[PDB]
């Protein structure tokens, strides 16, 4: 774009594809390909880390989820002091569901063991592997969104208040459905976790 | 057995995946030069009926 | 949307929200409907939103000059404070909002030859808040043209200087009438070029054509000002019209073109908007009536910077209205008791 | 040197706690900034709250100790050869506690001021604001455990 | 093994899975998210049919429960000790993203719709028919994408 | 927070009488407590004179009550005695405990021997190595959840003590009913697994064992084994006990619509408080496991602090020591007042009023009433 | 393995369909969100017309269902051994269908809220309606006519 | 794996074969936003213009196709077995012609857009509007005036 | 020679020392900087402070001290032979203590601002502000703390 | 080639002796310019008192001899007879020191700035702004003086 | 050949001699470009000053 920032960031977009080209007509590029790099590394790098990092995600998530209720809860106190009481409520919804990442962590981080020496690329352990990462991106990613988006609409009803208490009940329902994805990824991807193993 | 050996001396795996810390940094920064300073409440108006 | 608009203006849109529906309610005004005198008013004047605090001004035959003024004080500080806790696009939108209620304050800087009006009755005429620290109004004269040069250094109004440097000593409210209208041509195109840089997507609109329709207003007012005798240059007239308006723009330069009745009638009869120029029941209050509509149009969505520009529309509105209903008690008139330009 | 004892234990080891302490400077900096200028804003308002509205300075405060503990824990269990299972893992441990840490900076932020404006002229729960204060603090709290369970995984049983 | 069964098929359809899932989630957040704005702005004056614009958000969950039936069915297929047939391993991922772009599609139709295509409904209520009749097309959007992806995943060895 | 209408068997008691036990439990240690008690005597001494003086901000409102200090207090020290945590220390005079393999060796996989008989809560067998808390945690997973279950159904009851007091069968009781089918016979056949491990020994069992929550998966996708055989009988109401449990929800719900056809602002309500109730059962169920969570973090913090302070002045000097020690006990001093008591309290007493909030008051004030507020003479003063 | 048919042969020629679908949605989701935006802005002037001027909502599910089509019916074009020239043919036909549909959903729908609005005010204008919408959708017939001929020809050069 | 006929021959003319209509397409559909979207505006303000106005919609149209012939024609003489030769000019032939083809497109669109506004005020204006807008739309033709040439240097040797 | 002793281990070594005075320096300045126009916007006003708003500066350089003295004791560990578990080490040692400062600089130029422009109103708040003007540089002992014990067990771990 | 005393080791102390002077130029540059402009406002109505702002430049001119007595010093220590570590030390403290001016100039040429805009009225508040320029300028100091030993004393017995 | 004196070593010369000579062209293009735009603007009616404001 017309900030430097934008015009760097698409600058090197077709090095990398010019020099395969130009390695290919070499015959280097022949020889590039991530399937090298696939079993390269340990589960290790498959397990040990990917975890923590879904757990913090759907924190930081849960955490703009309360950024935006908290701004709207005294807005809305301030002029009339009727809704503390109804203002504090729905926030716990994305107080709460900011555990579920702990849940599959604490719970599979208990079956890590030693990654076997022996078959380190196998069926027993880097199937594991990846089986980690993808559970736990998986619904860290999934709470974080719900987190935003029960946020957003907790305070878009905590705006709709000082005009009436009543209205609250009959527009109740949008959290609700909401927060049914933040259960949903859980158990979709606990599920994929448990039918896998662990190191082995 | 790596796209290019040149690229490793004695670390070739050892930085491959520090780039999401600087990516976390940068996206933080973005807020953090987001700020509020409200002057108008740092002042006071010389007329009541002002404010 | 969640980031379009969503970075300090949270509770900035709770407050804005609580301040809209604590608009005049109807029962309000049904009350006032059996306030036949002053005193029943005064009384009524505490049950309302700018009660509580609007009465026991004067015993009895109440100036509505007062009334109005302290009514519209409680507004004029929730707009201050509005601005006070903001975010810089918001900031830069409330100094684009000030900026322009000092081209009447700097039109009577002006017009005057020599007046010397009391630095306290400037303050009362015109909106304060626009206004900073003593100007000279009373310790010198308010000339026309002598003075340009002074506010020009004392006043930032660069963007509001459009051509506004001119021979004003003339004892001319000519000169006095084409400065105002240059002053609101380009505060115009100031606030809509604004609203065409930074604005969010859904209020985009209802900036965009409401400033447009505030700009065929004053045009309309301008070349019906000019009907009568005020015959000069087109370009001097399009100088006058807001460009950046833009609405109908074929029948505003149709205005611009043609100096008479029939001009100003073809004018508003290719504009596909409206037809016709003059209609009874001060015709600026029906048009104040419309432009409130197109801005409460708006009130749905609850993230824009729309509801603050409808909600000063509406609260002064209710001033205008409680002045409107002070007067028709006073003016011993039971016939405009219902009538009002108010819809909240 | 290799996928079973390494020799590049001190670069996560170290970079770990250094990341853990930037991030707990990163969101200390950014709080204290923001509720100062903010307090002191509105303390000549109604200087009476002159301190009664300092707590989240303190709870801001909390924070700057955990990059510290851990720092401590690797440090005791830090070497240069270790096992590849000790070899990686902190680092993910650092980077979600300093997260979590910068993220409820934010929230204690910016909800906390919006409490201050509010306190001048609404004490009608003046007592009773700090609820949005009080929520925000589980955040930080969630990913402590989880990061110090690998954290004595690493430091205990290398196996 | 065949270079067609390396041993990251299932790493292939876990990829598949966890895409699938995720941008489903993210369409139906910012569908949630878009809809609550018009909900809020129309109480202030008309807390009657309220309950008649109930249908845009709520029916929006269609496409969250089956871009997840779609990663549902794609597992139950991969065990915890084999590597299957490569073309499967892509179908899946393949068939995931499919559904997983054209539910956010479909909840950034209904979520600038329906928000902002009952503003001024207020002064026309008997609309009612009309306004949600309108949806009727973008409804059913989502639906084909694993109206095929079954099929699709049905086929392929 | 919120106020009941007539008739109605208000939850005084249980608010009364839980919450500060999880308040306490929360991290109930013998110092937290012993301290906090000590300053709500000082409070209740001077109870006769302080309460004319005027109060601090949280002090205003800790008028409210004074006594509930120690009511915490107490259970601190009795849970955290208990759990024979110290400070996060476990003393070993008990000597029931557990015994070690004769030449136990440090670095080597040491299991207490299967002879120790100490049924009094937790041992002193798990200060060793990181296994003792790692599956400690594993294990109190079940604690809260089995607790709170029975919390909610014991509250769940007075839904129709009311209701039939009220002698009401029109559809309350096919709304209760329904719901208390698909609440039970779903959650015990969980429950019956909770402490199965209880009654079955696996040491020397030779069947297959479960995982902890192994069960859940083949619930799903055609039930009728457990993956594991925990109880052979037990696989024929795996799938004899949720067939007509989960047709009750349909059964609750279809009662209205051949009232005299649909009722539409009936339906409204209905619809939502099916599937509202069938989500926010699980919800309460999985609320409960912060007790577990923050008192064991709290637990790690207690400990971290120990070793970061206690044997930092472990050496033995007496003539350049004095001031070390001097220094060690006054930032002892002040992390134990501030840091063990004030976020501690605060996070405790959030987690449990809403923990009772949520969880109760969600079925409880169901029809709400307006209160009474009597007035009359009273007296005032006078001051700007 | 050969490269007629290398390790990347089967990842295009599994993923080639994989493209289509999802930009034609992207396409309709745009056009009738602002075919909405226009008919509510004036439907209540003389309702009931909502069968008389319903072209631009329904216009793109066909667009869709180009996608939908290809996608579905490349069954027959699959094969766990195709040449890699295979590949690149099914990877082509997959994605320009798609990108085409999205080209016309750029503008099929979004100028149909400057169009509709003319009903209730120019009527006059049943002719200068269809107009812009009829030269829009001859664009649209493009794709999928060229998709067809790849997809009918993927039969040859397979291995 | 034949430097006069391999099989990176076909890469060149699989993409090509929907390069040209990549960017025809865009280029359509830019032309037709830009110069169709405001139209409602004269139609209202005076529905006498139309039948003038229709010339570069009609324009932007009959460019569209210019993409798509030159890869279904070459498309009869696409296989995996053929010169790279005949891949790199057949492949370059594509690219120019429908990245010509999209300036077309823009040049038709930033035209004609100004011309229907400019003939509000005067119906002569015609004259001079669709008099220069002939000139935006040659560059199609200067396209494919080399891109048919070199195409069918692709096939003046077959395979 | 082995990476327990490599050429390229003062690589970070020098480096990270040198880049250590940087950040913390930066942020300094930048403070002081933006702080120096809230100072002047009243002095002649309100010069009634001439010597009291001297404090923001003192607050900038005590980390630039910081920096120095992290820098000085962490000279007498480099060399051309050493080993790369120092560079490990110092991979993040010295950014640490430096942008720290920098972070700690960056909030309080911005409180310093406030408090002054607040001040010339109300004398009453000179407590309240230097009470959080003092309470900053915790942040900077923090990181002279960590980094002091940080590379003490690095030089103490040097392979050599 | 050894990596022990690579030939090319002192390109990086090339690149130091640049920067030792880039980076004092920029910083005293911006600095001074800012300088300018605010002279240019302040001298016009009082241009007889300007003898209080003399100095104000010759700190940067000062600064500029900070590089160029560094540069003096490291032009015999760069050599091709070199050690990589002396290279990098050298680079190391050329590049501290030309960002140590960088912050330095920035926060001279702002007090300056400021000081210069209140000296127009106050008659006595010389003192008042110069408290913040010594305290400012020392940080450039602390560099000097890090640097100094950090080379001199590494730049020799390094083989 | 050799890394120490391979044939592409004075193509860092070459390029690095232009360097300076562009680097001061920009430089005085945009100085002196924002030097005569003022200075202009004051000469407009400063023709008394214009030989001592070069």
């Amino acid at each position: 774009k017309f900030s430097f920032s934008h015009f760097l960031y698409y600058l090197v977009l077709i090095v990398v594809i010019v020099y395969g080209l130009y390695k290919l007509f070499t015959g280097h590029g022949s020889d590039i390909n991530f399937g090298k790099f696939l079993l390269r590394t340990s589960p290790y790098m498959w397990a040990n880390l990917g975890i923590a990092l879904c757990v913090g995600l759907s924190v930081v998530g849960a955490a703009w989820g309360i950024f935006i209720t908290g701004s709207s809860m005294i807005g809305a106190g301030v002029r009339a002091p009727r809704i503390t009481t109804k203002n504090l409520i729905s926030i716990i919804f994305c107080e709460v569901v900011a555990i579920y990442g702990l849940i599959i962590a604490i719970v599979f981080s208990s079956k890590l063991t030693v990654a076997t020496a022996e078959n380190m690329y196998s069926k027993s352990n880097l199937y594991t592997g990846y089986s980690l990462f993808w559970a736990g991106i998986t619904v860290g990613a999934s709470n974080l969104i719900c987190g935003i988006a029960v946020g957003i609409t907790g305070a878009t009803a905590a705006i709709s208040d000082a005009a009436d208490s009543a209205l609250f009940v009959k527009i109740l329902v949008i959290e609700i459905f909401g927060s049914i994805l933040g259960l949903l990824g859980l158990i979709v991807g606990l599920l994929m976790a448990g039918k896998a193993s662990e190191f082995q | 057995d790596i796209l290019s050996s040149i690229w490793t001396e004695g670390l070739l795996m050892c930085l491959i995946v520090s780039a999401l810390l600087l990516f976390i940094l940068i996206v933080a920064l973005s807020w953090i030069s987001n700020l509020d300073i409200t002057y108008g409440a740092l002042e006071k108006s010389t007329n009541p009926i002002k404010k | 949307e969640g980031v379009y608009f969503n970075i300090d203006n949270g509770f900035i849109e709770g407050v804005v929200r609580g301040y809209r529906n604590g608009l005049l309610s109807n029962n309000q005004y049904i009350n006032l409907t059996q306030c036949d005198t002053l005193e029943d008013l005064k009384l009524q004047l505490s049950s309302t939103d700018y009660g509580n605090f609007l009465s026991s001004v004067s015993s009895e035959s109440l100036t509505t000059s007062l009334i109005q003024e302290y009514a519209s004080s409680k507004l004029y500080h929730e707009f201050n404070y509005i601005r006070d806790q903001s975010s810089g696009s918001t900031r830069k939108f409330m100094d684009y909002i000030t900026y322009g209620y000092m081209i009447d304050n700097v039109a009577l800087m002006i017009t005057g030859t020599i007046h010397d009006r009391d630095k306290g009755e400037i303050l009362q005429r015109c909106h304060p808040l626009g206004w900073f620290d003593t100007l000279p109004t009373l310790s010198v004269a308010t000339d026309l043209e002598s003075l340009y040069e002074t506010v020009l250094v004392d006043t930032p109004l660069a963007p509001y200087f459009k051509n506004c440097f001119d021979t004003a000593e003339e004892l001319d409210d000519m000169n006095i009438e084409i400065i105002r209208n240059k002053l609101y041509k380009a505060y115009l195109e100031d606030f809509y070029n604004f609203v065409t840089e930074e604005i969010p997507e859904p209020a985009k609109e209802c900036m965009q054509t409401l400033l447009g329709f505030e700009a065929d207003r004053r045009s309309i007012n301008i070349a019906l000002n000019s009907l009568q005798s005020s015959d000069i240059d087109p370009d001097l007239k399009s100088d006058l019209l807001p460009n950046i308006g833009k609405l109908y723009p074929l029948a505003t330069f149709h205005l611009a073109q043609a100096q008479d009745f029939e001009g100003v009638r073809a004018a508003l009869a290719n504009v596909y908007e409206y037809r016709g120029f003059l209609e009874t029941g001060n015709l600026e209050d029906h048009f104040y009536q419309l432009e409130m509509e197109l801005c409460r149009d708006a009130f749905t969505q609850q993230f824009a910077i729309s509801t603050v520009w409808a909600w000063m529309k509406s609260k002064e509105q209710e001033v205008r209205n409680i002045t409107w209903i002070a007067e028709c008690i006073a003016q011993n008139q039971r016939e405009r008791i219902n009538n009002y330009i108010s819809v909240y | 040197m290799t996928e079973l004892c390494p020799v590049y234990a001190p670069f996560f080891g170290a970079i770990g706690c250094a990341s853990a302490i930037i991030f707990t400077s990163l969101g200390a900096a950014y709080g204290t900034a923001k509720s100062g200028v903010g307090i002191c804003a509105t303390c000549v308002l109604r200087p009476d709250l002159l301190f009664k509205n300092i707590v989240p300075v303190i709870m801001a405060g909390i924070i700057a100790i955990y990059g510290l503990v851990v720092s401590v824990l690797v440090c005791y269990s830090l070497g240069q050869k270790q096992a590849l299972y000790t070899g990686f893992i902190q680092l993910g441990a650092g980077l979600s506690v300093g997260l979590s840490g910068l993220a409820a900076g934010f929230a204690i932020g910016i909800v906390g001021d919006a409490g201050v404006r509010g306190s001048s002229q609404q004490p009608r729960l003046f007592v009773g604001m700090i609820l949005i204060l009080i929520f925000a603090e589980v955040l930080g709290l969630y990913g402590l455990i989880v990061a110090l369970l690998l954290n004595s995984r690493a430091t205990q049983d290398v196996v | 093994s065949n270079i067609y069964a390396p041993l990251y098929a299932p790493f292939f359809g876990f990829a598949g899975c966890a895409a699938a899932m995720v941008l489903s989630c993210l369409g139906a957040a910012i569908g949630t998210a878009k809809s609550g704005i018009g909900i809020a702005g129309i109480g202030t004056f008309k807390p009657e049919l309220i309950m008649k614009s109930l249908i845009p958000v709520v029916m929006s969950g269609i496409l969250a429960i089956y871009g997840l039936v779609v990663a549902v069915l794609i597992a139950g297929n991969l065990s915890p000790t084999e590597d299957y047939t490569l073309f499967n391993g892509f179908m899946h991922l393949s068939c995931g993203l499919c559904v997983g772009f054209a539910c956010l599609s479909s909840g950034y139709a209904i979520g600038m719709v329906g928000d902002v295509g009952v503003r001024k409904y207020m002064h026309q209520p008997r609309l009612f028919v009309g306004i949600v009749l309108i949806l009727i097309f973008s409804e059913v959007l989502g639906l084909y994408g694993m109206i095929v992806a079954l099929i699709l995943n049905t086929r392929g060895s | 927070y919120g106020i009941a209408q007539y008739r109605e068997i208000n939850a005084g008691l249980p608010t009364i009488v839980t919450f500060p036990f999880m308040f306490a439990i929360m991290f109930g240690d013998m110092g937290h407590g012993f301290l906090m008690t000590l300053a709500a005597l000082s409070l209740v001494l001077n109870e006769k004179k302080i309460n004319k003086m005027k109060r601090g901000e949280i002090f205003d409102m800790a008028f409210t009550g004074r006594y509930i200090i120690l009511l915490m207090g107490v259970f601190s020290m009795y849970t955290g005695f208990l759990y024979n945590d110290i400070f996060s220390k476990t003393m070993t005079i008990f000597k029931s405990g557990w015994k070690w393999p004769d030449h136990w060796k440090k670095g080597e996989s040491i299991t207490a021997t299967s002879v120790g008989t100490y049924p009094i809560g937790l041992d002193w067998a798990w200060h060793g190595t990181e296994n003792a808390l790692l599956f400690s945690n594993s294990y109190k997973m079940k604690l809260s959840i089995l607790m709170g279950f029975i919390h909610m159904t014991y509250s769940y009851f007075f839904s129709l003590a009311n209701h039939l007091y009220f002698n009401s069968m029109i559809d309350i009781i096919g709304n209760f009913i329904p719901g208390l089918l698909f609440m039970q016979g779903i959650f015990g056949y969980l429950s019956v697994c909770i402490v199965y491990k209880w009654a079955v020994d696996w040491v020397k069992d030779g069947k297959p064992a479960p995982g902890l929550l192994n069960m859940l998966i083949n619930m799903f996708l055609s039930p009728g084994t457990i993956d594991d055989e925990l109880y052979p009988h037990q696989a024929k109401v795996q799938v004899f006990l949720l067939l007509m449990a989960l047709v009750c929800i349909p059964w609750l719900l279809l009662v209205k619509p051949l009232h005299f056809e649909d009722f539409g602002d009936i339906m409204i309500h209905q619809v939502i408080h099916t599937i509202e109730f069938c989500l926010n059962c699980v919800s309460h169920t999985a609320s409960y496991l912060r007790l577990w969570a923050l008192s064991l973090a709290h637990a790690q913090l207690s400990s971290v602090l120990w070793t970061m302070t206690i044997q930092i002045a472990f050496g033995f000097r007496g003539f350049v020591g004095v001031f070390m020690t001097v220094a060690l006990f006054a930032m002892w001093f002040a992390l134990t007042c501030a840091v063990l008591v004030l976020m501690e309290g605060t996070s405790a007493m959030l987690h449990s009023l809403r923990l009772h909030w949520v969880e109760s008051m969600s079925k409880f004030f169901v029809g709400e009433g307006l209160p009474y507020e009597p007035f009359a003479f009273e007296y005032k003063d006078m001051e700007v």
